[PDB]
C-alpha cells in the first residue's frame, strides 16, 4: 500500500526474473483514465436529516443524483441502503435538497 | 633538492589521501540521509501513510 | 608542487595516485547532482493555484509562493534562507539547479496536494474539493466523515493556529 | 546550442469548490526495474605482489 515503493499507480503484483549480477522486477499496476467533470455536494437533506454516503461519493450529471465509487465511474440510485444519517441538516455547508 | 622535495612530497600527498577518505565516508552519509528523504517524500506528501 | 617543474618531474615517478583522487572527487559532485534531483523530481508537470481561494476556511497564505518578492518563495522559506548562513588549488563547483527551480518545484508539489488530493501522484490530477479530501483523510484513520462536517470552522481555527506557532517558533 | 532547462509541461488544474473528475476507463501498465545485489569474490596474497 505505501505510494510508489513498486511502480508507478496503484500496486497490483509483482514479478522476478535474475541477471548477471542482481534482479529485475517486473511491476503490474493500474491507472486511471478518460475523466469527466460531474458536480458534487457532501450531503443530502431528505425530511429534515441529513444524510452520507456509506462508500462513495455524490455526483450529478444535470439533472439527477446518483451515489458511485471514487475510482470508476459506476452511478446508483441513493437509497436508505448505501447511505446513513446523522442530525438534522442545519451545521453541514454545502447541503443540496434532494430525495 | 630532490631529498628534500621528496620528504615534502610523501608529507603533502599524504596529506590529500586522508582528506579523500574522508569526504567518501561523509558522502556515503549524507546519500543515506538523501535516500530517506526521498522515501518520506514519497509516502507522505503523495499519500498517507 | 605549485609551478614547478622540478617538482612534477620528480612526482611523475609515483604513479597514478592523482587520476584516483580526481576520479573520486568527480564521481562524489555527479553523486550529489544526482541525489538533490532524485530527492526533488518527482512531478511530471509544473502545477498552478488558482487565483481564487476559498479553500473550507483553510488559509495557506504563508507557505504558497509571493509573487511580490523575485525569489518567488513563501514567508517560510524566506525565514529559513536568513537563519543558515581562497585559491590555492581547489575549486567550488555550482550545482546544477538553481534556487529559483528548486522552489518551482517545491510550489507545484503543494499546488497538487492542495488541489487534486493524492490522485496527481498516481496518474493525473484529479479536481476534488478541500473539504471532502479532508473528510476522505479523516475516514482513513478510523473517524467517520461524519466528525469533519460538524465542526469544519473549528479544524479550521486549529490549523490556522498551529501554522501561526510554527512560523512564529521558527522566526 | 545552449540554453536554460525547463522544468516541465505546465497547467493549472481547474479548481472549484462544487466539482470532481471521476475516472471511466483504466490501463494496465508493466514496469521494470534492476537492483544490483553482489560484486565479484576476489582475494590477493602479499609475497607473490610485493
Ligand atoms: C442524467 O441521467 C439521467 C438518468 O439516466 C437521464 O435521465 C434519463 O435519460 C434518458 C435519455 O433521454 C431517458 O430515456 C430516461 O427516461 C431518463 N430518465 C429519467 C428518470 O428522467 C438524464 O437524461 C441525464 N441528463 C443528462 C443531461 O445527461
Ligand atoms: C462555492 O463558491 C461559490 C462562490 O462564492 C458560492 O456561491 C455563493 O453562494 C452564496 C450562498 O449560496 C451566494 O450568496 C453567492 O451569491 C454565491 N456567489 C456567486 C458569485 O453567485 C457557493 O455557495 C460555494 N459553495 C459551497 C461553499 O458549498
Ligand atoms: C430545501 O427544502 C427545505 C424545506 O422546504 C427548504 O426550507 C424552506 O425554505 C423556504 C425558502 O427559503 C423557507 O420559506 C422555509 O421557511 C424553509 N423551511 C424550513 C423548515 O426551513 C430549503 O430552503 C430547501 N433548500 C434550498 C436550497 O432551497
Ligand atoms: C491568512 O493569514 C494571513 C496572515 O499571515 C492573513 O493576512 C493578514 O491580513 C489582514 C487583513 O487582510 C492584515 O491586517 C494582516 O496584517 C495580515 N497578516 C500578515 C501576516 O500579513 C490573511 O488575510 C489570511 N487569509 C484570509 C483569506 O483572510
Ligand atoms: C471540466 O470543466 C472545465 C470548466 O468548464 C472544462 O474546461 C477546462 O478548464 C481548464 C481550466 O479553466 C482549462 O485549462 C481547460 O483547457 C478547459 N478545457 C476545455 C475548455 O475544453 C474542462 O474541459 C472539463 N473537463 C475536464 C476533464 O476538466
Ligand atoms: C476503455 O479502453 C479500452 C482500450 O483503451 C477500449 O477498448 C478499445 O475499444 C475500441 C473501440 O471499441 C477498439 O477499437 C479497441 O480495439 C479497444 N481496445 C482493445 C485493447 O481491445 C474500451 O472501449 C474503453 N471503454 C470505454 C467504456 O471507454
Amino acid at each position: 500500500k505505501r505510494v510508489d515503493f513498486c511502480g508507478k499507480g496503484y500496486h497490483l503484483m509483482s514479478f522476478p526474473q535474475s541477471a548477471p549480477h542482481g534482479v529485475v522486477f517486473l511491476h503490474v499496476t493500474y491507472v486511471p483514465a478518460q475523466e469527466k467533470n460531474f458536480t458534487t455536494a457532501p450531503a443530502i437533506c431528505h425530511d429534515g436529516k441529513a444524510h452520507f454516503p456509506r462508500e462513495g461519493v455524490f455526483v450529478s450529471n444535470g439533472t439527477h443524483w446518483f451515489v458511485t465509487q471514487r475510482n470508476f465511474y459506476e452511478p446508483q440510485i441513493i437509497t436508505t441502503d448505501n447511505t446513513f444519517v446523522s442530525g438534522n441538516c442545519d451545521v453541514v455547508i454545502g447541503i443540496v435538497n434532494n430525495t | 633538492a630532490e631529498v628534500q622535495i621528496d620528504r615534502l612530497i610523501t608529507g603533502r600527498l599524504q596529506s590529500l589521501q586522508t582528506y579523500v577518505t574522508q569526504q567518501l565516508i561523509r558522502a556515503a552519509e549524507i546519500r543515506a540521509s538523501a535516500n530517506l528523504a526521498a522515501t518520506k517524500m514519497s509516502e507522505c506528501v503523495l499519500g498517507q501513510s | 608542487c605549485g609551478d614547478s617543474t622540478e617538482c612534477s618531474n620528480l612526482l611523475l615517478q609515483y604513479g597514478s595516485f592523482c587520476t584516483q583522487l580526481n576520479r573520486a572527487l568527480t564521481g562524489i559532485a555527479v553523486e550529489q547532482d544526482k541525489n538533490t534531483q532524485e530527492v526533488f523530481a518527482q512531478v511530471k508537470q509544473i502545477y498552478k493555484t488558482p487565483p481564487i481561494k476559498d479553500f473550507g476556511g483553510f488559509n495557506f497564505s504563508q507557505i504558497l509562493p509571493d509573487p511580490s518578492k523575485p525569489s518567488k518563495r513563501s514567508f517560510i522559506e524566506d525565514l529559513l534562507f536568513n537563519k543558515v548562513t581562497k585559491f590555492n588549488g581547489l575549486t567550488v563547483l555550482p550545482p546544477l539547479l538553481t534556487d529559483e527551480m528548486i522552489a518551482q518545484y517545491t510550489s507545484a508539489l503543494l499546488a497538487g496536494t492542495i488541489t487534486s488530493g493524492w490522485t496527481f501522484g498516481a496518474g493525473a490530477a484529479l479536481q476534488i474539493p478541500f473539504a471532502m479530501q479532508m473528510a476522505y483523510r479523516f475516514n482513513g484513520i478510523g473517524v467517520t466523515q461524519n466528525v469533519l462536517y460538524e465542526n469544519q470552522k473549528l479544524i479550521a481555527n486549529q490549523f490556522n493556529s498551529a501554522i501561526g506557532k510554527i512560523q512564529d517558533s521558527l522566526s | 546550442i545552449a540554453y536554460t532547462m525547463s522544468l516541465g509541461a505546465e497547467n493549472s488544474v481547474a479548481y472549484s469548490n462544487n466539482s470532481i473528475a471521476i475516472p471511466t476507463n483504466f490501463t494496465i501498465s508493466v514496469t521494470t526495474e534492476i537492483l544490483p545485489v553482489s560484486m565479484t569474490k576476489t582475494s590477493v596474497d602479499c609475497t607473490m605482489y610485493i
